[PDB]
């Protein structure tokens, strides 16, 4: 059992790795576009 | 695909609309020319090359405010046929706008609205704005709603109107127009949100360091509330909320539809750095009468239906914790026959700000809509003022001469009275 | 199937040309109409100056 | 050859089912595009039970997704396994859900069902055999409640022999998402009692309690909650796909656990759940699993078994363990706690042992229980529905759709009768 748990922990780390990319991409792409729509669109009207 | 038509009446509707479209174009990121440097169908309509056109009709019997938009920076965004301006205003007279002047231009506006709806196949409802004290606002709003009732039948005709302030008033004949509009709105309107100028004036300084705001600052606060209401229809969220969802839950009876509105956190651009603005803070501060946009104390009345709409880093676990703590507040009372009384919806898109502006870069925000019997406090003042006016027949000759029959005034008075008894009967316990 | 995928690409390009034709021509026509007003500058402002 | 058809409805059902397909796909070892790149030969033996093969080395699941509004499926198609589902298996209208049971049953339910039954029939007869259908729907809302009940009634009309096993979420008592939820729950119970054979119900507040108590999840989203429902889903049907020391399918479970036609509502639980930081202190053995399984704090239903008594119970095991140890533990747990078991039914505990453990967990077990504690769940909605029904408030909205006010009285009378039936069988 533990003999296969040695492989099992590695595969769990692989699942954790997939979660890492998915959550990280969902956050990094979301934040900067959100700031652009708010602030960069804001800057135009400040000059206006 | 899925769509809302915006209709604006009178001076306030145009000026409120101008601020809202400023927020909407920024929040999606569409340039003032309609080009770029999604859920566009919700408020934006698409044309040939890159140009976007907004799904709005601006109506006023006075061309002054409309001509400002025609000359203004946003002149290219709006299609010229959407901007309809009359010749002479209703002169703060309900009868003049209802019968004499309004009926001259009514047919043109309805055709424009109907033509717009063809491109808008995903229609779910209409949003309409009025001034209660105004003549064109309230007077033309009644005829427009009455026609639309038979034109479209079962369609959500939501409204957002400015109710007269308890003490601040800028029109002597204001009580006449409000009592006449109230009779018209209570029948056909599906659900009409209420705000007043005086509480907006108080919050614009209490919540943020602006010593002397103008109509511009007030319009931005209104636009923020409308944006959060339509935010669930525009972006992904953990709990999608549609217009029919609000319509079923908010109103328990036909004539008790009138809700109240609130928003939090409203905080200056500097103080936001001092406070965490966690989910507990934004939820707890909503129920305070200071944050109410309608100057009626909830402690006088009771709560029967509440809705929470969240935008930010909201986690569902904190929502349950926040709601549970609210129910432990002995200062807040609920009707026994409505144990739950809460619908909450979560959206991921944060609020968007505007420069030369009043708000801050709040990471998470929340919108609050509720129905309370405290609105009965406001109605009694309007009824009392009207009785003083009609006791000596203060301004009857102006309204009668414009075609309106005198027999309507007692009828509208009875309708307000029946609403007052209906609110009292509902608030009664058993 | 891939061949019709490029065939779908041809349809997309043609439907793009449909918008491009209006996109450029209708803008040009308005520019010419503005220059017609530039002609109206001299047929009126200076001609009525001759009327003065 | 015991293929099971999977059906989803509503936002809640579609998201949970989407998480279910991720777990079952990972269990067999199927790439998100439908091609096999697994690791063992035993994975291919009975893959037909949940998948159809599209010539080319691609597997298409026996799944149907239904929603009244198109918003939910946009996330589903954008998901990791969105492409797996058949494009013609997406059946939906273009009207809002409305959060109304009567609207979801009479206005849009009639129009959608005529389109849905053909897809179900096309999926049902595509396989040589079909033991029963599998449904995930929400009782609290309008779409999942009304559409689920209507589709269950229609399936019972067409397939009397098949086992209609359904999974549902009962509205939470304290902090729930809907004002008018008791109306939908009360109306849905009437059809759910008489139509479905096997029923499982989950309380969301129990999920939050379980997640925070055990797994120390600082930020519990809907994903982990949907994930927990997935292991309950996967462990339920583990026997059909793989061998073991004792085989038990859905029909075995229904005959063993259902003593009477109206007592078939079940609660579920899964083990082992351990804190991700302190999981390296647990020498997990069969006695440890039994303690975790039978513990009240690990039950996915917000009803304490100690407040009532048990009627039937069953435990499914996964992995390589001794059959004597399971039997000895099972006898010991029955003898030690005789206060909660009826005297007239000895040996109320049924066993089932599959051979292959799930991924990530060297050995696992699943519990399904039936008890008289169900009265508390029905008590909460009954009191809330009575309060709502007192002042005639929201009857108005349901009147405009076509529902008669007497339907509330019939539904409450039926549910109260079920409460009484659970009460008198306690003796
Ligand atoms: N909050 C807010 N209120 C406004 C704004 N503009 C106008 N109003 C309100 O509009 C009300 C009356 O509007 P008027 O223009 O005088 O009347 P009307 O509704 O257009 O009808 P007419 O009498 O024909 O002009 C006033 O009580 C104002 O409070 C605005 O920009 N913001
Ligand atoms: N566990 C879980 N619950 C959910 C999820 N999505 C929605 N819910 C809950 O389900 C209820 C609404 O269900 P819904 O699908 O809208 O019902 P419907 O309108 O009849 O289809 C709400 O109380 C939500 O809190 C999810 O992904 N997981
Ligand atoms: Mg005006």
């Amino acid at each position: 059992e533990i003999e296969r748990a040695e492989y099992e922990r590695i595969m769990k780390l692989a699942e954790q790795q997939m979660d890492e990319e998915d959550r990280r991409n969902a956050a990094e792409k979301k934040k900067r576009q959100e700031r652009q729509a708010a602030i960069d669109a804001l800057i135009e009207k400040e000059a206006k | 695909m899925r769509e809302v038509i915006s209709i604006h009446v009178g001076q306030a509707g145009v000026q409120i609309g101008n601020g809202c479209w400023e927020l909407y174009c920024l929040e999606h990121g569409i340039q003032p020319d309609g080009q770029l440097p999604d859920a566009f169908n919700t408020f934006f309509s698409e044309t040939g090359a890159g140009k976007h056109v907004p799904r709005a009709v601006f109506v006023d019997l006075e061309p002054t405010v409309v001509d400002e938009v025609r000359t203004g920076t946003y002149r290219q965004l709006f299609h010229p046929e959407q901007l309809i301006s009359g010749k002479e205003d209703a002169a703060n007279n309900y009868a003049r706008g209802h019968y004499t002047v309004g009926k001259e231009i009514i047919d043109l506006t309805l055709d424009r609205i109907r033509k717009l709806a063809d491109q808008c196949t995903g229609l779910q409802g209409f949003l309409i704005f009025h001034s209660f004290g105004g003549g064109t606002g309230a007077g033309f709003g009644s005829l427009l709603l009455e026609r639309l009732s038979v034109d479209y039948g079962k369609k959500s005709k939501l409204e957002f109107t400015v109710y007269p302030s308890p003490q601040v008033s800028t029109a002597i004949v204001e009580p006449y127009n409000s009592i006449l509009a109230t009779h018209s709105m209570i029948d056909h309107s599906d659900c009409a949100f209420m705000v007043d100028n005086e509480a907006l004036y108080d919050l614009c300084r209490r919540a943020l360091d602006i010593e002397r705001p103008t109509y511009t600052n007030l319009n931005r606060l209104i636009g923020q509330v409308v944006s959060s209401l339509t935010a669930s229809l525009r972006f992904d969220g953990a709990l999608n909320v549609d217009f029919t969802e609000f319509q079923t839950n908010l109103v328990p009876y036909a004539r008790i539809h009138f809700p109240i509105c609130s928003y939090a956190p409203v905080i200056s651009a500097e103080k936001a750095y001092h406070e965490q603005l966690s989910v507990a803070e934004i939820t707890n501060s909503l129920f305070e009468p200071a944050n109410m946009m309608v100057k009626c104390d909830p402690r006088h009345g009771k709560y029967m239906a509440c809705t929470l709409l969240y935008r930010g880093d909201v986690v569902p676990k904190d929502v349950s914790a926040a709601v549970a703590t609210i129910k432990t507040k002995r200062t807040i009372q609920f009707v026994d026959w409505c144990p739950t009384g809460f619908k909450m919806g979560i959206n991921y898109q944060p609020p968007t700000v505007v420069p030369g502006g009043d708000l801050a870069k709040v990471q998470r925000a929340v919108c609050m809509l509720a129905n309370t019997t405290a609105i009965a406090e406001a109605w009694s003042r309007l009824d009392h003022k009207f009785d003083l006016m009609y006791a000596k027949r203060a301004f009857v000759h102006w309204y009668v001469g414009e075609g309106m029959e005198e027999a309507e005034f007692p009828e509208a008075r009875e309708d307000l009275a029946l609403l007052e008894k209906d609110y009292d009967e509902v608030a009664a316990e058993s | 199937q891939r061949a019709k995928s490029h065939y779908d690409e041809r349809e997309a390009s043609l439907k793009e040309q449909r918008r491009r034709g209006r996109a450029i021509i209708e803008l040009q026509i308005e520019e010419h109409k503005i220059n017609s007003i530039l002609e109206a500058e001299r047929r009126d402002r200076e001609a009525k100056a001759l009327a003065i | 050859v015991r293929e099971i058809v999977h059906i989803q409805a509503g936002q809640c059902g579609n998201q949970i089912g989407a998480k279910f397909w991720e777990v079952i796909s990972d269990e067999h070892g199927i790439d998100p595009t439908g091609s096999y790149h697994g690791d063992s030969d035993l994975q291919l033996e009975r893959i037909n039970v949940y998948y159809n093969e599209a010539t080319g080395g691609k597997y298409v699941p026996r799944a149907i997704l239904v929603d009244l509004e198109p918003g939910t499926m946009d996330s589903v198609r954008a998901g990791q396994f969105g492409q797996l589902f058949r494009p013609d298996n997406f059946v939906f209208g273009q009207s809002g859900a409305g959060n109304n049971w009567a609207k979801g049953y009479y206005t849009e339910g009639q129009e959608l069902c005529e389109s849905i039954l053909d897809v179900i029939r096309k999926e049902a007869e595509s396989c040589d055999c079909l033991q029963g259908f599998q449904l995930v729907h929400s009782l609290g809302g309008g779409t999942g409640a009304g559409l689920g009940t209507l589709l269950l009634n229609k399936l019972r009309e067409e397939y009397p022999d098949r086992i209609l096993s359904t999974y549902s979420i009962v509205p939470s008592p304290k902090v729930s998402d809907t004002v008018v939820e008791p109306y939908n729950c009360t109306l849905s119970v009437h059809q759910l009692v008489e139509s479905a054979d096997e029923v499982f119900c989950i309380d969301n507040e129990a999920l939050y309690d379980i997640c925070f108590r055990t797994l120390k999840l600082t930020t519990p989203t809907y994903g982990d909650l949907n994930h927990l429902v997935s292991m309950v889903m996967s462990g339920t049907t583990c026997a059909l796909r793989f061998p073991g020391q004792l085989n038990s399918d859905l029909r075995k479970l229904a005959v063993n656990l259902v003593p009477f036609p109206r007592l078939h509502f079940f609660i579920v639980g899964f083990a082992p759940l351990t804190s991700r930081g302190s999981q390296q202190y647990r020498a997990l053995t069969v006695p440890e699993l039994t303690s975790q399984l039978f513990d009240n704090k690990n039950m996915m239903a917000a009803c304490d078994p100690r407040r009532g008594v048990y009627l039937t119970a069953s435990a499914h095991f996964r992995g390589r363990m001794s059959s004597k140890e399971v039997d000895e533990q099972m006898l010991n747990i029955q003898a030690r706690n005789t206060s909660y078991f009826v005297e007239w039914i000895p040996s109320n505990v049924k066993s089932a042992i599959c051979d292959i453990p799930p991924r990530g967990l060297k050995m696992a077990a699943t519990f399904i229980g039936n008890t008289t504690a169900f009265r508390e769940l029905f008590t909460r909605v009954d009191s809330q529905f009575q309060k709502m029904y007192a002042r005639r408030a929201f009857i108005h909205w349901y009147v405009n759709e076509g529902l008669e006010t007497v339907e509330f009285d019939e539904a409450r009378s039926n549910m109260t009768d079920l409460i009484q039936e659970y009460e008198m069988y306690e003796t």
